[PDB]
């Protein structure tokens, strides 16, 4: 009876490992594709900057610029958000002089509108009261103040709250999280603290979780065993759920 | 001659049409008046495809 | 009179400048800057955010007060810290050498506690 | 001036690997290669350092490669027994014999809890 139970457990587990194997690979593929798209979008903004300089350059050429500008607009409607999609469509539907104008000014306006967009988002979405309030104030100031908050002000405003959150993680998470939290805390830069709390700590818990699962996989009871091995074989989502 | 808003109508097709009409729309939108005339001439057949 | 009363020298100016206040100690702990000379470092959400102390000799202590404290850094020595809650109850936290620990706000209770006494082993 | 075309058994590209994955390699008999983990897994090593993990492929048996991987905690095997040498923080080395087609751990996630280092990976 005991041999039968063992044989049946091993058979089911092996099948689960192969399925878990497949899911992990599928997840990685989607992640890579997403990252690729973001890179192209960033590259597009750099291209736009160079085109904006040429068009307004006093000695302009002959529609040559508009041709490049139309290509820029076409890409904008695929890689960038609504602010650029609208500006791009309007430029593309017009004449060379409108593409002239698009490159010179509203490209920049579309970026500005997006930044103001997230200042608005911060005023209600941010976990930090100091950031929500300060964002609301920045929103009603000058264009320079709106962008300034996005670039540095939000990291300063929430600095006091972030330090507390990092300090908490330092004294409760596992070796990975604790190690990283202490580094971020010791530095003290608002951007450093934000990076850790926003994404850094998540990479660290996965590390801590794998160690816990790895142990159970070897020294735990039979069914626990099997479950732990499957969790290691599959996506991060399975690892997290298993440990919890 | 082309309609004053011919490019705007083509962008419309680009946004909502199928792969064929969309790709054809890009050529008209990126090129000049000749590219537009070619698109319009074929568009009735491209939508069918 | 040139008599030592064990009252922290310059405490009046510190209250005005850093926001921290100091009372009595055995004279072997000094408040200084945090710039490559760090020894015992205290972090709060009030005053000028943080400040460091230097140990001259052991044992040593200084009954300084720092409202809304949330954490401490230690180095080359264990540190015995007394904090107090908003209900007047005090507790003691023993911090290990060369490590970081938290208080109420960044501790297990989430309470906005006050630093009452900082003691050097 | 051109270098001599002599085989010194030093792992090719080891300098670039240290920069990219964080792992370092030295000498072996040339029948083990470092590769990607993408459906081609053979011997897999997991650690909490560098780029988290990486895979090796066996070209022929017997084979060995004296690679070094700090803070290792787990190994996967496939279609072969694996002999692994690890070392503690006190300089003492020990050998763990892992079964084929299974998963085992090291100190950190093993019986001792020690943050051991991978010293030698050997193919039966």
């Amino acid at each position: 009876a005991r041999e039968t139970e063992t044989a049946n457990l091993e058979t089911r587990t092996d099948a689960a490992i192969e399925r878990a194997r497949s899911m992990k690979s599928a997840s990685e593929t989607s992640i890579t594709a997403s990252a690729t798209t973001q890179v192209e979008a960033l590259a597009l903004n750099d291209t736009a900057t160079e085109l904006a300089k040429e068009a307004s350059r006093p000695d302009i050429d002959v529609q040559a610029t508009a041709a490049k500008g139309r290509q820029l607009a076409m890409q904008a409607m695929k890689l960038l958000g609504p602010w650029h999609q609208e500006a791009a469509a309007r430029a593309l539907s017009g004449t060379d002089q409108d593409v002239l104008d698009y490159l010179r000014t509203r490209w920049k306006e579309a970026n500005h509108n997006d930044i103001r967009q997230q200042i608005v988002d911060l005023s209600t979405q941010s976990p930090y009261a100091s950031v929500r309030t300060a964002a609301a104030e920045a929103l009603n100031g000058t264009p320079e103040q709106i962008e300034a908050f996005h670039t540095t002000g939000q990291y300063t405003a929430g600095s006091d709250d972030m330090k507390v959150d990092v300090a908490r993680l330092a004294n409760t998470g596992g070796p990975g999280v604790s190690q990283a939290a202490k580094t971020a805390l010791a530095d003290g830069t608002g951007k450093t603290l934000a990076t850790f709390l926003q994404i850094g700590q998540y990479g660290e818990r996965l590390s801590d979780e794998k160690v816990v699962t790895a142990r159970l996989a070897e020294t735990g009871s039979p069914e626990v065993q099997a479950a732990a091995k499957i969790a290691l074989a599959g996506p991060p989502e399975l690892l997290h759920e298993f440990v919890t | 001659p082309l309609p004053a808003n011919v490019r705007a109508d083509i962008v419309g097709y680009w946004e909502t049409g199928g792969a064929g009409l969309k790709a054809a729309a890009e050529q008209a939108l990126l090129g000049g008046d000749e590219a537009i005339r070619k698109f319009l001439a074929d568009a009735p057949s491209i939508q069918h495809d | 009179q040139a008599v030592e009363d064990f009252s922290y020298p310059g405490a009046a100016k510190i209250q005005a400048e850093t926001g921290a206040i100091l009372k009595r100690g055995n004279g072997h702990m000094l408040m200084t800057s945090c710039d490559g000379s760090e020894d015992i470092q205290v972090m709060s959400r009030t005053g000028q955010k943080d400040f460091c102390f230097n140990v001259m000799a052991k044992p040593a202590y200084l009954t300084l007060e720092v409202p809304q404290a949330y954490g401490i850094w230690t180095s080359a020595d264990p540190v015995k810290t007394t904090i107090k809650d908003t209900d007047g109850t005090a507790t003691v936290i023993n911090a290990p050498a060369n490590d970081f620990t938290g208080y109420g706000e960044a501790g297990s209770t989430g309470e906005p506690t006050t630093l009452i006494e900082l003691r050097v082993a």
